[PDB]
């Protein structure tokens, strides 16, 4: 009740010291559908739940190709996803331009964290309202990485965002301490559950709803959509 | 925040009242008194004389990084009153200032000449909507050419005027009058007498006897044009040779 | 306590403490005040029905079409705002065009429109390259080409977001046409059937009669161009029922 | 209003909805001009019930032609679903009018059923939004002036959880979850918790809520605070407890088919837009 | 949510502060424009002349080029504004490839132009909407109308202003291919059209003419009299 | 000072600006980061709390290395943090690049400072909020601990502690006789006092962050070393009970 | 309408009644909030109408379990018979068009129930405080010519300042003189409508914005307890002030809700 | 006292054409210290009233009687910063006239350029009028000039004026004894009674300020000057 002058705008400080777009922009995050990124010792898999109204459309892209060793899994508004992925997908432009060498993920990472940044407090502009799960592979190994709307990064050793997200997080909770010696069929496997995981005790994961994306040791970012998917879906146990 | 203006006579810079005021300049001027610090200059016969308290309310905090005069030119020192950071911004504006003038006109800037850029800007932030006063006051201090000791006020409102002896702060009111009684005696106070009728001042409207450590003092002089900052054994001194008598 | 006014929506750049942009979902209002337009993705060809809704006997009905050509193997078809379509589709246009120029091939469908979807999510941000919109353009768009991949069919709304279909109805009444096509339209049908489908759903969906002048089709089969049905080739069909 | 140039003068939102001026300076020489609009305005905006095959002029309120001795309101795409799926695939439900409106944001109108079998069971299924200079024209279209005190109403509706007032962040409740609110005649206990003190409900279930507890109707007011706001499955299924209730206890026959009804109903999924994911 | 703004949808989807620059147009006086076989003609009501007022100077049919001309309804001002830099895109136009403008190339043009001034809530749309008439290069005679948002479209008879609404009624009840077969006819029939809405009609009539590879002339008021005569024994 | 308080360029009519007063609360939302400077160098250590078991131990640090020998210690919104440990990097950088050698510690700190204090001054843009300390350590110039807050004010420190618990922290703090103690005995005491004013039900489950600069790393910002830590954290237990 | 609780009218003979307007910041409802509390005030009618958006929730004045689940609607009277108080407590917002017919029927009732004085607790702009009232005390009150019944003698001793009268229509040199409550919702309404029908109405008022507008209610109250004496008189205590309004219990969570994790 | 927010925007008219927002610049004006202008004879007055009226004031600082030229100057009443940025303006455009014509510019061109930027400033919106009005006093072609220019940028020619506080009184003073064939010296003692009728308190060489303007040239008399006058 007392909040409506101080939350109309991203410059405006609560008098309890909080800007409430912010909030509301990781709230358009929750907006969206599920998406799952885990990684092992070798991998880094990006598992997403598509939706296409249930009938009569090709579902949504879900998961992006920034580089051979980027990709990307969003959750929020797409015109925003769509924004960041073009900056993205420059930045490992001018990476291998310069210098020859693909560009770490975590700069990226942090690159992409100044650009939504900035929004967060200038006039005249909102938040991003999209948050990714970045999959990387360089020197340094696997990566997951989650942006937030609120410019935030973190490190991941998995991580979902989007719609009911929390029911695959206890399962990744549950389950993360045997990510790492995983080879890459079981690592989907797990990512394939815990995505289940945030659906109705009723519904099933098929190739028209499941988008899996993985980099790694020897391969290039791939992306598996609608029939690439079934040697991964394919020995998912029940529920 | 973003952008606009308020709507209210007391509520944008660039809104007059049905009187004719912008009150927000004036609620600038009460932004000085934000950190309850007040200050005195003197000016005497050959010297120029700033002293203002020396608030340090923490035991963890580093006492030598808290101070309220600065060095603008190597023979201009200021004391500044208000908002702490805004003190500085301000602080570092005149500083840039005066570097302009010694590059374009070949010698350094005068004490009058550097209120007035500075009492310039101000005007030009309270006509503008998208910036707002700063809330402080610069006292300057230096010995001109051929003038002699000058002490110069500028303020939010960017007004400006030199003068024999002025305070700024909480008891801004208690010290003029104190200073006008000084005055109307006698003015040709020599280095010495400046520095008690300004430690006096502040003590009289504080009604608080002196530390070494409560107090600051800049000072410049005919024969030693350079602002100085007393160190805490002359100030001392100064306040047992005050004592005694 | 107490029941307050809150409003979130009374500006772009605002989300509600839900998460969601409110003058977005307002522009997607402003598209269900157009007229209804259908577009229907076969393996024999696209076809794209729109209602014409000619308002006076006076105007000439080529002035008003719905569907348009960006190339020789795509068209567009409108429902919204006009004056916001046609800038969107004259980007469509140029772009294929600087396409053929820089790579000397046609652009294929889907190209085209993340092009046209470039331009149009590119509003708020208004202070940041002047001559940009400053608000979503209140027009929905429904490529449908023939390319590499076969027929195509294509989705944008005011978001500069688009999504590949398969039997789109967009405008006025296209909840009820969006109903009639899930059930009318199978994975594997002949462009007759489509076009035949398309204009009984607009038939249902109209407040007129289907008659060769408020009603405008166009196809785009893998052979042969863009094609717009004439009043001829129009009566024939209706006559067809 | 937000500075549409370089320091225009700009007035804060107004939580009193005072910035109206209440139509102050009221101008008692309001022109024809301005009369016939103000109107035709409020002729757009008319509630009317009106019967089937018979098409306009219901003419009484609703509740007052027919006996009741339960009434089931459901409110927004979720508890629609939910009562349908639920409640109408048993038995006959023969409808008995709906109520026009037109609105912004108006959505198939209340459409209202009264059993077959048990003449004296209603139910309203409002997608339909109604505004809130509707809601007591709504109000007076379906219960009337004669609010015989022998019905137990129950609403259903879903709100957002971002709408709760707790003190731990709105995004660590356990969402969907279902809130109670009943009027004094209302005997029995809820099966779920009453809400909170802070938190309020301010709409046609408000409505209908309030116009139960004046004239002394007994009435539940049931609340999924739920994370996701269109139809979906678990928000649904959030509402399950309430079939071991008295009013919604003869109307469940099959919950195993009501489950593939509600797939079906899913499947069906009102086509969402590109704003997201 | 509301008007006020030139940017804002409101929870219909309608941007209102241009539907009231369109309320704008319809106060203006009403302008009828018809297109003809050989001829294309345009007619604008004098309401409420002043008797002390140089008439040449509040006109409201213009000359965008030798092939173009234009009538239009709304704020006067604005309507100046718009002429002028049609006039400048026509012979701009010219500059550039030689050839000149076809009517619905000025048409776009000024509706382009319209269209960028309905952006920007920090600028105002152009309360006008005009009848531009002409002939193409090949000498088919057009009529297109624009209105403040930035829309046109191509007309065979239309009418724009107060009193548009029964003008276009008449318009559409009158307009025959037996009504265009002279250019006389089709003058009359302008003429007829605009004593729907005017009072004391033939001094309130602002007629002027174009027939093909002619300019436009401006129809004096001995002439439009004439006419008026030939209607009124016509009536019989 | 409401009617006063939507933007950082209006006065209170008692000549406050407001939006800086919520900016400082909004660094009194998160957890505490304290600082203590010794005989030989200077001690962070940030009461940082785990969101989850998920993260990768390490991620969302609050103990920046802002140069070769000055280290930031963060509190407040973490965005604004990282940014401004931007701006210090590239302040640092430029100085270096200009002059040719490191930095001044305050030099430092008043260029932070005062582009902090620049955004408390503009209707487009909001005050920063987060508040930070820097710590460096030069043999030509001993240890230095400063903090800025909001509104662009930089003091010198011997002890400080920004977030929840400073005042809690900074009672602790001052029962240490830091002027006279190494780098070592402070690593312990800094543990102490961060797992003293930990509110174990409110924030669950945090995690020490410790760093230092001093002559036991020859004036160059770290990571205090795996098994000191370990030290330090059992000290800080041990303590507690 | 007035409905009772108990199929009976409470015969209000000759009580004072006390009632907030939907005013700037909510400085009239949230000062009967405190008001209903402090008394501890019992529900004794609702005041059913068509005028105020419909709202419910329950009991806003919970002390104990056993009525912390009484509801409550948008519209509710309460009583105090020992005092001869009566309070209206409004919690919504009006409906458009809809705020003179509340006015009217509200009246209507104060008529006819028998209520001697009515006492409107409101608010008004200070955006457009001109050069004096800046410089004045907030708060500002209104008489309408019967409220005579010796308290225009009360409120002079006690040197409160009246609203000032503006004119009617500007931009005219003669500025007939008329109330303008800017900001006040139905104060204004209720006013004139009182003065037409002969009713004792005070108003009572503060300049306020918007934002916690906590501050202004207890100023609010303090205002009228220095006229009514419905609390022991202020500055008398060893300053057991701030524990001399009862704050409900429903005066919680007043900025929304909890702060989200990850950020901060 | 906020009409529709007719009030509180630079850039809106009110319904009956007024702009109040331009009326209260000459709100401050006539809040100001007062100030008076005679054009004599041969010659013009400008006495103001100080308000740096304590001991504590160096009186070599600053000065609200200043020369443009060496035949034009300035007295306001108002806001005094706001003089200031003007005055180095119009000093400007005086050098600026004299560099490209080689004569110094004459009075009411000074005036002209001057008002044309005050009116630039009550026009925009997002900035604010000046809060002075100026008397400038010239003398050009052997004739006395005395111009006043508003916060609107409107001039007009006085023979005698007052600005400041009580300056409604002041101009009925000056009227009852103004007269055309005034000498410079008579002006200067009515000037010195205007200044007196509205003043507060004892009136002193050192609380008034004083410039002239004739033949030789514009001047500001000094405390001795003013002392002397004052004691006649």
């Amino acid at each position: 009740m007392f909040r409506n002058q101080y939350d109309n705008d991203v410059t405006v400080w609560s008098p309890q010291g909080r800007i409430h777009q912010i909030e509301y922009a990781m709230e358009a995050v929750k907006q969206g559908s599920a998406t799952v990124g885990l990684k092992s010792k070798t991998h880094a898999v990006l598992v997403a739940l598509k939706r296409a109204q249930s009938e009569l459309a090709a579902h949504q892209k879900k998961i992006l190709h920034v580089d051979n060793h980027i990709g990307i899994s969003i959750a929020g508004l797409t015109a925003d996803a769509r924004l960041l992925c073009n900056f993205m997908r420059q930045e490992c432009l001018d990476s291998r331009f310069v210098f020859d060498r693909p560009l770490p993920v975590s700069r990226l990472v942090s690159l992409i964290g100044s650009k939504t940044q900035i929004p967060t407090q200038r006039y005249g502009r909102r938040p991003y309202g999209v948050g990714l799960l970045i999959a990387g592979y360089d020197d340094m190994g696997p990566h997951i990485f989650q942006t937030c709307p609120s410019a935030n990064y973190f490190d991941c050793r998995a991580m979902s965002i989007g719609a009911r997200s929390q029911s695959a997080r206890t399962y990744l909770e549950r389950h993360m301490s045997e990510f790492m010696e995983c080879n890459l069929n079981e690592l989907v496997k797990h990512g394939l559950r815990a995505l289940r995981e945030t659906l109705p005790a009723e519904q099933d994961l098929t190739t028209k709803n499941v988008s899996i994306g993985i980099v790694g040791k020897d391969l290039e970012f791939t992306i598996y959509d609608d029939d690439d998917v079934s040697p991964f879906l394919e020995g998912l146990e029940e529920r | 925040m973003s952008r606009g203006s308020s709507a209210g006579f007391d509520r944008h810079i660039t809104i007059f009242s049905p009187e004719g005021r912008l009150y927000q300049v004036e609620y600038a001027f009460k932004a000085i008194n934000q950190g309850g610090l007040t200050s005195v200059a003197v000016r005497g016969k050959d010297c120029a004389v700033i002293v203002t308290q020396k608030k340090v309310p923490d035991k963890l905090l580093d006492s030598s990084t808290v101070t309220h005069l600065f060095k603008i030119t190597e023979n201009i020192g200021c004391v500044m009153t208000g908002m702490t950071a805004d003190s500085r911004s301000q602080v570092q504006r005149a500083r840039y200032e005066a570097a302009n003038w010694k590059y374009k006109y070949g010698y350094e800037i005068p004490v009058d000449m550097l209120c007035k850029r500075i009492a310039d800007i101000s005007q030009v932030y309270t006509q503008n909507a998208e910036m707002r006063p700063l809330g402080c006051c610069m006292i300057l201090i230096g010995i001109d050419e051929e003038q002699g000791p000058q002490v110069y006020k500028c303020d939010p409102a960017g007004y400006y005027c030199g003068f024999k002896a002025t305070a700024a702060g909480v008891k801004q009111t208690e010290s003029t009058s104190f200073l006008e009684k000084k005055v109307k005696k006698k003015f040709d106070w020599t280095f010495e007498q400046t520095v008690e009728t300004a430690i006096t001042c502040l003590s009289t409207v504080l009604s608080i006897d002196f530390k070494p450590s409560e107090i600051e003092v800049g000072v410049v002089t005919v024969e030693n044009p350079k602002f100085r900052i007393l160190t805490e054994a002359e100030i001392d001194a100064h306040l047992v040779a005050l004592a005694e008598r | 306590m107490f029941l307050t006014r809150s409003e979130y929506d009374r500006g772009v750049n605002t989300f509600s403490p839900e998460g969601r942009l409110f003058q977005v979902e307002y522009a997607i209002e402003a598209i269900k005040l157009g007229s209804t337009a259908i577009g229907i993705q076969t393996s024999e060809g696209v076809c794209l029905a729109v209602e014409k809704r000619i308002t006076s006997p006076l105007m000439e009905p080529s002035s008003i079409e719905k569907i348009v050509e960006i190339d020789a193997h795509i068209g567009c078809a409108m429902s919204g705002l006009i004056a916001d379509a046609k800038t969107l589709i004259d980007k469509a246009r140029v772009e294929t065009q600087n396409h053929w120029f820089t790579y000397n091939e046609t652009m294929t469908v889907e190209s085209v429109t993340q092009a046209v979807s470039n331009l149009a999510l590119q509003f708020g941000e208004e202070d940041a390259d002047p001559g940009a919109m400053s608000r979503p353009f209140g027009v929905a768009l429904l490529f449908g080409g023939v390319d590499e991949k076969g027929p195509q069919l294509f989705h944008m709304d005011p978001s500069g977001t688009f999504v590949q279909c398969d039997a789109r109805a967009i405008g006025s009444a296209s909840e009820g046409a969006q109903s009639s096509l899930q059930e009318v339209y199978h994975k594997s049908m002949t462009l007759k059937e489509a076009i035949k489908s398309s204009l009984i759903i607009l038939k249902q969906v109209m407040e007129e009669k289907l008659n060769a002048t408020n009603i405008e089709l166009a196809t785009v089969q893998p052979g042969q161009n863009f094609h717009m049905f004439t009043k001829e080739e129009l009566e024939e069909v209706i006559k067809d029922i | 209003m937000a500075a549409t140039f370089f320091g225009e003068v700009v007035k804060a939102p107004c939580r009193a909805g005072t910035e109206d001026e209440e139509e102050e300076e009221e101008g008692r020489r309001e022109t024809p001009e301005d009369r016939e609009v103000r109107l035709q305005l409020a002729r757009k905006r008319e509630v009317r019930l009106l019967r089937r095959q018979t098409k306009t002029s219901l003419e009484v309120s609703l509740l007052e032609k027919y006996p009741c001795s339960k009434f089931i309101i459901a409110i927004g795409n979720n508890a629609v679903a939910f009562l349908s799926s639920f409640v109408m695939n048993s038995g006959v439900w023969e409808e008995v009018g709906c109520a026009k409106l037109w609105n912004e944001w108006c959505e198939a109108f209340c459409v209202f059923y009264h059993l077959k079998s048990n003449p004296s069971v209603f139910l309203c299924q409002c997608s339909c939004y109604v505004a809130e200079d509707q809601q007591y024209q709504w109000l007076e279209k379906v219960f009337g002036s004669c609010p015989r005190k022998n019905m137990q109403i129950t609403i259903l509706t879903c709100r957002h959880v971002t709408d709760y007032k707790t003190s731990e962040s709105t995004g660590s409740l356990p969402s969907p979850f279902l809130r109670a609110l009943k009027t004094q005649n209302f005997k029995d206990s809820a099966c779920c918790p009453l809400l909170e003190q802070p938190n309020i409900v301010h709409d046609l279930p408000a409505a209908v809520l309030s116009y139960c507890q004046v004239w002394k109707i007994p009435a539940i007011l049931y609340l999924c605070y739920t994370d996701v706001m269109k139809l979906d499955l678990i928000t649904v299924e959030a509402f399950k407890p309430i079939l071991s209730t008295r009013s919604l206890k003869g109307l469940v026959k099959n919950i195993p088919q009501s489950t593939e009804i509600l797939k079906k109903l899913m499947t069906t999924n009102e086509i969402q837009s590109n704003i997201y994911t | 949510s509301y008007d006020r703004a030139i940017t804002v949808f409101s929870p219909d989807g309608h941007l209102f502060q241009v539907e009231y620059a369109q309320e704008a147009v319809k106060k203006g006086s009403t302008a009828v424009g018809v297109r003809g076989r050989d001829i294309v003609v345009l007619g604008v009501e004098k309401k409420s002349v002043a008797k002390l007022q140089d008439e040449r100077t509040v006109r409201k049919i213009c000359a965008l080029d030798d092939n173009v001309c234009m009538a239009f309804a709304g704020l006067t001002a604005d309507a100046r504004i718009v002429i002028n830099r049609a006039r400048v895109e026509c012979q701009s136009h010219r500059l550039t490839v030689e050839d000149p403008v076809t009517v619905e190339y000025i048409t776009r043009y000024i509706a382009s132009l319209k269209q960028r001034y309905t952006q920007s809530n920090g600028r105002r749309p152009f309360g006008i909407s005009a009848l531009i008439v002409g002939f193409d290069f090949d000498g088919t005679p057009r009529l297109y109308q624009t209105d403040p948002s930035g829309t046109y479209h191509a007309w065979k008879a239309n009418a724009i202003g107060r009193g548009a609404k029964s003008v276009r009624e008449f318009l559409e009840k009158n307009y025959t291919d037996e009504a265009i077969e002279t250019d006389d006819l089709t003058i009359k029939l302008v003429i007829k059209a605009l004593l729907e809405v005017v009072q004391s009609g033939g001094k309130n009539i602002e007629l002027a003419v174009m027939r093909r590879d002619q300019s436009l002339k401006i129809l004096n008021p001995e002439e439009i009299e004439k006419y008026v005569a030939e209607i009124e024994k016509e009536k019989e | 000072g409401t009617g006063y308080d939507l933007s950082a360029s209006t006065f209170s009519p008692d000549g406050r600006v407001f939006q800086v007063e919520y900016a400082m609360k909004a660094v009194e939302n998160s957890s505490t980061a304290i600082g203590i400077r010794c005989k030989d160098g200077v001690v962070f250590g940030v009461e940082k709390l785990v969101l989850s078991k998920l993260y990768e131990e390490g991620s969302n640090k609050r103990l920046f290395n802002v140069d070769r020998h000055v280290g930031m210690a963060v509190a407040g919104l973490l965005a604004d943090a990282r940014s401004l440990a931007d701006i210090a990097r590239e302040e640092a950088s430029n100085f270096r690049s200009n002059f040719g050698y490191n930095i001044p510690l305050k030099h430092l700190a008043d260029r932070v400072a005062m582009y902090v204090h620049a955004y408390t001054l503009y209707s487009a843009v909001r005050p920063f909020g987060c508040s930070f300390m820097l710590g460096s350590y030069s043999v030509n110039d001993g240890a230095q601990l400063y903090m800025i807050d909001p509104s662009g004010v930089s003091y010198g420190y011997w002890g400080c502690a920004i977030g929840k618990a400073r005042q809690a922290a900074k009672t602790e703090i001052e029962k240490l006789q830091m002027k006279e103690m190494t780098c070592r005995d402070i690593v312990k005491e800094v543990a102490k006092i961060i797992y003293i004013v930990h509110d174990e039900v409110k924030d669950k489950a945090f995690e020490l962050e410790l760093s230092w600069v001093g002559e036991l790393t020859n004036g160059r910002h770290e990571i205090v070393p795996k098994d000191i830590r370990e030290e330090a954290e059992k000290y800080a237990k041990e303590s507690l009970k | 309408m007035f409905v009772p609780c108990g199929e009976s009218a409470p015969d209000l003979a000759g009580f004072t009644l006390l009632m907030p307007a939907v005013s700037v910041g909510n400085v009239g409802q949230l000062a009967m909030d405190l008001i209903i509390s402090t008394l501890n005030m019992s529900k004794i009618g609702y005041f059913y109408t068509d005028c105020l958006v419909p709202m419910v929730g329950n009991n806003p004045y919970a002390t104990t379990e056993g009525n912390s689940t009484e509801l409550s609607i948008n519209a509710e009277v309460y009583s105090l018979p020992s005092r001869k108080l009566v309070a209206l407590q409004l919690r919504s917002i009006f409906i458009k068009y809809k705020s003179k017919p509340f006015c009217e029927k509200l009246l209507s009732w104060v008529k006819s129930s028998g209520c001697a004085r009515v006492i409107v607790l409101s608010s008004s702009h200070s955006y457009q405080r001109n050069d004096l009232q800046l410089r004045s005390t907030p708060f500002r009150y209104l008489l309408t010519p019967s409220m005579q019944k010796s308290v225009q003698n009360k409120i002079k001793s006690l040197n409160w300042e009246e609203m000032e009268k503006s004119r009617c229509i500007p931009e005219i040199d003669d500025s007939e003189f008329c109330i303008r409550i800017p900001g006040g919702g139905i104060t204004k309404t209720l006013y004139d409508e009182s003065c037409s029908k002969e009713i004792q109405m005070a108003v009572l008022l503060k300049f306020v914005s918007e934002g916690d507008n906590i501050p202004d209610a207890l100023g609010l109250v303090e205002y009228l307890n220095e006229w009514l004496q419905i609390l022991k008189p202020l500055s008398d205590d060893p300053t057991v002030s701030a524990s001399r309004w009862k704050i409900p219990s429903s005066w919680r969570l007043l900025f929304g809700s909890g702060l989200p994790p990850a950020l901060f | 006292m906020a009409e529709r927010g007719y009030s509180f925007s630079l850039t809106t008219f009110s319904p009956s054409g007024k702009l109040v927002q331009i009326e209260y610049a000459l709100a401050a004006v006539a809040g100001g210290a007062p100030s008076v202008g005679i054009k004599a004879a041969n010659g013009v007055v400008l006495a103001t009233e100080k308000k740096q009226k304590s001991i504590l004031y160096d009186e070599r600082s600053v000065h609200k009687v200043e020369p443009i030229t060496k035949h034009i100057g300035l007295v306001y009443s108002g806001m005094g910063p706001d003089y200031r940025v003007l005055v180095h303006r119009a000093r400007k455009l005086a050098q600026q006239y004299y560099l490209v014509y080689q004569e110094p510019i004459p009075t009411a061109q000074l005036v002209q350029r001057v008002a044309s930027v005050m009116q630039e400033y009550t026009q925009s919106g997002g900035v604010r009028p000046f809060g002075v009005s100026l008397l400038i006093c010239g003398w050009n072609e052997g004739r006395p000039y005395l111009f006043q220019s508003d916060p609107s940028g409107a001039y007009f020619a006085w023979k005698a004026t007052a600005m400041g506080k009580n300056y409604v009184n002041g101009k009925t003073f000056l009227e009852k004894r103004y007269n055309e064939d005034l000498e410079l010296e008579d002006a200067i003692h009515t000037a010195i009674l205007t200044l007196k009728e509205s003043f507060e308190g004892q009136m002193t060489e050192d609380n008034i300020e004083v410039g002239i303007c004739n033949e030789a040239g514009f001047r500001r008399l000094t405390p001795t000057e003013v002392k002397d006058y004052l004691a006649a």
